[PDB]
């Protein structure tokens, strides 16, 4: 009801959606630093070749780390909509 | 015996109920379209019958253009009272989507602007934040009692005007500008700068950056930086609504 | 203001009925009381004096404004009043129809309004 | 006082009415001495005037709060 | 007490009013709110053809209500039925278990705004609230208690939406949208977490605490 | 006292002016909402 | 003993009322009325198919769903009542036996156990125990639950063609296409080709 | 046998209420209104023909296209009993026939042979006795696919357009140049250029 | 063979319903709307002016237009029926025709053949003997046609823009900047100084004739 | 005078052209497609929501009319209780000012154009000018106006997006996008001259 | 095998029965038929009122019905 | 080639047909005409009034299908 | 427990009774057996008449008030 | 039922008056009679006794020889006395009646 | 032009109900010559000839509505 607790619900919410995105945006932004390293050293410029290895990269995230986060948002939901009879003002 | 006339508690009831309807169609929260109509009418009808006799009962006769201009005022401080209340959302709806837009969340909009493709994701997260913060500080008895409190200064029966006075809440039109920068500055700042940071790679060899390792990088920075901001928009909060009260308090006036 | 006036005339001219009729009531209960003269108004001056000046009443026992007028009489009699009762139940019926008739006007204007305020 | 108990009072009027004609008939009826037909026949006329008119005002009433609430918001 | 005729004349009169109850002093209210506002959510504004949301919200009352109902009937409309209370107490006698029910769940903030713009004296107990002040700061605290509701409703299909986007945007797919893409998974989610009877159990629990 | 010709008129005349303010409130309040729903 | 026949035609003429509500919460109108809204969704394209063909194609499923249920109150109740042979409430507890059966057929146990705890019932015992106000808000509970599960899973294949079309086009280069635009024709294309009406109508009908 | 008066005015009012339904499941409005509206979005002009417009063209493209069925149903059902020669139950029922045979002609045997199975109708000697209730979803069914049909094949040479002008941007390196703007333009002048409005009218016409 | 009084107002209360179809499908309002509709995205403004501006511009546009019409069908047809010279259904049977005309000449003759061929109709000897349910459709589909040629043509200049205004962003290495946004205020530069709006009307109503 | 029924049902058949009034004859398209098209200057098409614009507007349109109000109030409102001059000639009176506004603010062009599409030939004087010649010139010039403003508007930002955008391209960055760099420097722009409150003086000033 | 088309024609049909039934008696009746009482005509009559009203009560609730049901937004 | 504007102009023609011969049988039997009788008068006009009641119910059904039809989202 | 479907039967077999009470005491007075007079017979036939008006007028009452709650949107 | 108790005078009155003319008319056709005793109810104890029959003898006028005890003219006041009084209860009953059905319609 | 044809059957309605209004006025006066059937005849006319008026004005409205709610 007080507003430290309004603004703690929502911070860990948003903790929350940052661990859900958090492995796929690192995923991708790893796979694109590397292709980018390595155009630097071969000298090979295309814009597009970039693009190709990052969709099989965090598309691969999904195989791995999906049930992970499934589990992890059904929980949260969850407890949330446990707890929201003893949050109300 | 047996009058019970009818004319006088018309006039009595009417026009405080035209005003605190008027309110409650614009007002935040209620004004949302989730409520039912009945709820809203019976909610304006109630207050009005606790309110209204207590104040001086009007006669002017309801076939007359003075009754369109008691209409028209009460419909003019009501939707005048919501609006000034609305703006604080909007400025926190701006400040949001600003966030999101340096996010690179929507980057349709730089290339075909208005073009059936946005999502202010974070808009609406503080927006409704925003919401969640005026339900805890219970700013809608404040607006009541306000609406109330409005006939002391303004009674029903037709008053002259003023003019300048509607500049202020259309002059408040800036707040939503300037207090919207007042919720953005730190964040977007630090994103500035990693974008600065951004163009410090790209000054290297050629190509090979940017929309391959910029995007994922600053929408993780910006993720975290404003969850770890959310605790500031409280006090700001506070602020925003203090700042729409005393500006309607002096204006209304 | 525009609603009360443009329906004055009518609503006067059936309270006026209404009184009228009271008086004649009032004469035919009196029919047989010896020594009393029949009265009545003439409805169309005391109709536009009311219009022209609002209603106004002697005290408030309180009674009309109205000017009540004798009526003349028609054979003489031993007891000593006035009061002919082929003339007071003609007027009875007559003012009957004339007060249904200011009723049904009144509410054909009032119907034609709440179809207008009907949409 | 209020509204509510302006309707409150009138409803307790014609009710009191119309009590005080039917006891007057059922006294009648019952052969007590002093009770006359004109007077019960006169009193049950005017307690069937009073309910039609409460009647009227209760039919209006429920007209006016269904129009308001029609009213948009 | 009142002649046959105008207790049949009041009794038909006050039917009418149902609806008025329905939503001014009872769950209802707040017990739509919240189906409004969770269907706004899941991004299906259509979804359960509304009639359906009605029903089940008029089921819910009905078995939320049911002990004040009890309580009304025990205590009013059974001595009034068995001619041992007149009709003009019956409607006193069993407006007090609603008044109550009314005051466990409004909040005060309400009651003392609303107690400050009849112009009444100091309300020192709770006893001294008549219908007039009680009846709108009931509706304003279940107003404020559905929306905090429907709010911290809101936050996960957000979120949800929140992380498609930029998983999207991580690997450049600009132009795609995200909505299409968060409608099924929310969906997903609504079916995974029991959607309905958590939320069922949980406003069912709102109410009895 | 206030007879029944009276009392009918007065309470029409309250009933007719009550639908009028109703219908000009409405006829306010649609003209209102198809202006806020607008597209800029 | 039995009803007049004032009463029987006021309580039948009422009960006509219930009839869109009978039909929306008690049949199978719900389920297939939610999972052709999340179709159209998931179609790309909001309301290619008034919403008058699909309301009423559904009554028309709903009808061929519940014929035997039909077909079993009939023989039960409408029969022998029209005869004059059984009253009216003995007719109607009789005929709600089928309907019965099949809203139990179709309910989740912690639905039925969740509003029944809410009832303050306590020793149920036997399937046949559940009483109908009991039993309704645990069907409809179910049935929208049923109907998400079906929709989210139709929502998959459109899905598929969306990011495998977003995705060619990005990797090709052309960044700047709406994938959508592109991907409509072939959302329709995957459903025309797979019958994917007549199939989903098999689906929906199987479910039961 | 005949309906009384009264009765016959009755069920004629009756049938004038469902008139919407009719024509959207029994005469070709439906498969007319999707192909308009998916042209409509395929032009990326999503209101630029007015909903109103489309729905009149529709609605006189129907009339032509049923006439013969209309003029059928006049000479063979609808004259007789309005000289008197027929009863209304007879009249509806020779009705029927040429509205039936419309629909059984365009109406797929898949679609047909589900709705027969599900409604666990018994065998059915030939096209002569096929129930209306059976008929008519399985119709339905059918116009909606060809109708799916009709407008992604419609879809194709705007998907062309679309993907050649991207592709001629591209190679120019105009890597944030949008192709919607400048492919707009490009559609109309191509379905302006064929006639394309009374052309795609006559090949509905002639698909039926 | 005059109507009787009550058929008479039936038929004209019944034929008030469809001014919005005899405004679509047979005055010229669906030419101009329609290129408005396209003008707005042009300009590279969605929002534009709001849709009811552009709505109640296209009806003045429109009035102004069929202003000979109407005075043709008010001075042939309704002025014996006000003066008491003729009957409602001669009065239908003589006020088309102007209109008719007016329909015919903005009519491409292949839509025409079209519908006739698909009513199966006889062989018109002239333009005077073509049916209404053969000229309205036609005409429909020669109105649509019209209009999508004008907006197309439209569509030119502002698509000049965007060509040079890209091709310099390209010539200088500004690969990243969207033209889009840059081309937008020269768009309204060149809507301003060529006076766009009077020029499109002015063009519109010539088009007419 | 005539009837009063016949002046109820004209008075309520009035109020629903409450739209068309305001948008026709009063300045409110002007002020909506200047908020418009600064919205879509600043790169954000959704941060001021589009009702908090229109409900700007529709301040900026009460105060701006607010001097022909008056005009209305003394030529109109006051006389029609004294009843010196009432009913449909008191209405014409009233309206006078909005011409006589709208002739100031309408463009010479615009109504010679509407006027040939009229055919009125013997119109020589300006303050006779008829409502239907008037109507939609004013509306077209309402237009030009609106679109001139937005111009206006927009030259300051695109100078900034330009700049922003030759000195990433002058640093060495070929790939970063400027829009995501101009964005805050456009807000800091906006706020630190304070363009809202001189925007609009000088929409009042543009009348 | 239930069609409530089916239903919906029987009793349409049944009606119709009793409405021509009661015509055919008071034709009878009026043209002199001896065994034919007044009494029984008019109530004969009334019935079939009756039925017909009932009729027109049933269409009216299912129209409604059907057009509430048909008139959802999907 | 059946036309429905055709059978609606033919309905309304019967309606005004039968209107007209009810109102002209009224004039002239008011005119003391010998060979025209009262009941006839009467029973002609309620039929007239029956046919046009049935005209107008059937010209409202047209309407609401016409108006549900044409506010489709096509 | 309270029940509200409960609660109709009981008052739709209060009303059925009190006509079947009714029917029954006329049925009896028409058979011509002692001790029913006529007055009463009528008496209880106007009573079942006001009892079956007391429920369509509640019926009315539910039925509007059902219609109302499930017309509105939420 | 509460619709009994407002009812149940009048109904009782009602039925009493027709019994008690019963009564009286049977004193009229027994009137030559020899050693028939005219019987009455006394109207007001009896509908006490029914609200909350027995008949009294009339104490006779004239001895006559045969025994009878019936009066012409008392009887006859007396039963157009009861015909009156029954129309009266009739209008009573009817009135209650009408009012309660107007409360209902609409 | 159409606002002209608007404002003369508004006057002529106008002038109807004024008509009726005043031959009613005379007469409840008492005053000769005018008849109670030409008087309640007079009234039916003008109020046939206002709902007429009312109508044509629901439709006018509705049309305008209905073309007004347009997607361009």
């Amino acid at each position: 009801m007080t507003p430290e607790s309004v603004m703690m619900m929502g911070t860990e919410a948003m903790k929350v959606a940052l661990a859900l995105a958090a492995p796929l945006l690192l995923v991708a932004l790893i796979t694109g630093l590397i292709i980018s390293i390595l155009q630097a050293a071969t000298q090979i410029n295309e814009m597009t070749l970039s693009f190709i290895p990052k969709i099989v990269a965090v598309f691969i995230a999904i195989i791995v780390a999906g049930p992970w986060m499934l589990n992890l948002l059904l929980d949260y939901v969850r407890t949330l909509f446990s707890n929201l009879p003893y949050i109300i003002g | 015996v047996t009058s019970e006339q009818w004319l006088y508690w018309l006039h009595l009831y009417f026009w405080p109920l035209l005003r605190v309807l008027a309110l409650i169609s614009t007002a935040p929260i209620l004004s949302e379209r989730a409520i039912p109509k009945r709820v809203k009418l019976g909610l304006g009808i109630m207050i009005t019958l606790v309110i209204a006799p207590s104040l001086p009962a009007n006669d002017t006769p309801l076939f007359s253009i003075a009754a369109l201009w008691l209409a028209m005022q009460q419909i003019l401080i009501g939707i005048a009272l919501g609006f000034t209340m609305q703006f604080a959302f909007a400025a926190v709806r701006t400040a949001g989507e600003f966030i999101g837009l340096q996010m690179g969340l929507s980057f349709a909009t730089f290339v075909d602007p208005g073009s059936h493709l946005n999502m202010p994701v974070l808009a609406r997260i503080m927006d409704m934040l925003a919401m969640l913060l005026f339900l805890t500080f219970n700013g809608h008895l404040w607006l009541i009692s306000l609406l109330v409190d409005t006939f002391h200064t303004l009674p029903i029966g037709s008053n002259p005007v003023n003019s300048n006075a509607f500049m202020a809440l259309a002059r408040a039109g800036g707040l939503i500008f300037l207090n919207g920068l007042m919720l953005a500055l730190p964040v977007i700042t630090l994103l500035l700068t990693l974008n600065l940071a951004l163009g410090l790679l790209n000054r290297m060899a050629p190509q090979l950056s940017i929309f391959v390792i910029g995007f994922p990088l600053t929408l993780t920075v910006g993720i975290m930086l404003m969850a770890a901001l959310m605790p500031l928009i409280a006090p700001f909060c506070e602020h925003l609504f203090s700042e729409i009260f005393n500006l309607l308090a002096d204006i209304v006036s | 203001d525009r609603l009360d006036a443009a329906l004055r005339f009518q609503q006067e001219a059936l309270n006026l009925r209404a009184q009228r009729q009271e008086i004649l009531a009032a004469n035919i209960a009196n029919a047989d009381t010896p020594g009393y003269q029949a009265r009545d108004i003439d409805f169309a001056s005391e109709l536009k004096k009311v219009m022209v000046r609002g209603r106004e009443e002697t005290g408030g026992v309180s009674s009309p404004a109205v000017d009540l007028l004798y009526r003349v009489p028609d054979q003489p009699s031993l007891d000593g009043n006035t009061v002919d009762m082929d003339r007071e139940r003609t007027q009875f019926a007559d003012n009957s129809l004339k007060y249904q008739m200011g009723l049904t006007v009144l509410g054909s204007q009032l119907k034609g309004m709440m179809n207008v305020l009907q949409g | 006082v209020s509204f509510a108990g302006q309707l409150h009072a009138a409803l307790d009027r014609i009710s009191d009415r119309q009590a005080a004609a039917r006891v007057q008939a059922e006294k009648f009826t019952l052969g007590e001495p002093g009770i006359a037909l004109n007077d019960v026949m006169a009193d049950m006329q005017k307690a069937s005037v009073s309910m039609q008119m409460g009647i009227q005002v209760r039919n209006k009433l429920v007209a006016a709060y269904q129009e308001v609430m029609s009213m948009q918001v | 007490s009142w002649s046959l005729s105008v207790q049949t004349l009041v009794f038909i009169t006050s039917l009418t009013f149902l609806p008025a109850i329905l939503l001014m002093m009872t769950s209802f209210t707040r017990i739509i709110i919240v189906f409004g506002l969770l269907r706004n959510a899941l991004g299906t504004p259509s979804a359960p053809p509304n009639q359906v949301l009605l029903g089940l919200a008029l089921f819910l009352t009905f078995f939320i209500m049911s002990p004040v109902i009890d309580k009304i009937y025990v205590d009013a409309y059974q001595p009034f039925s068995e001619q041992k209370i007149s009709m003009q107490e019956a409607l006193d006698k069993g407006a007090q278990p609603l008044r109550a029910f009314m005051l466990r769940q409004t909040r005060e903030a309400d009651l003392a705004l609303f107690a400050r713009l009849a112009n009444s004296g100091p309300l020192q107990g709770p006893e001294a609230v008549p219908m007039r002040i009680l009846l709108p700061a009931y509706v304003t605290s279940e107003l404020k208690t559905a929306f905090q509701i429907g709010f911290t409703i809101f936050i996960p299909f957000l979120i949800i939406d929140l992380v498609i986007a930029s998983v999207l945007m991580a690997l450049g797919m600009m132009m795609v949208p995200p909505a299409t893409i968060a409608l099924p998974f929310k969906l997903m989610l609504f079916v995974l977490v029991d959607g309905w009877q958590l939320l069922m159990g949980s406003l069912a629990q709102s109410f009895y605490s």
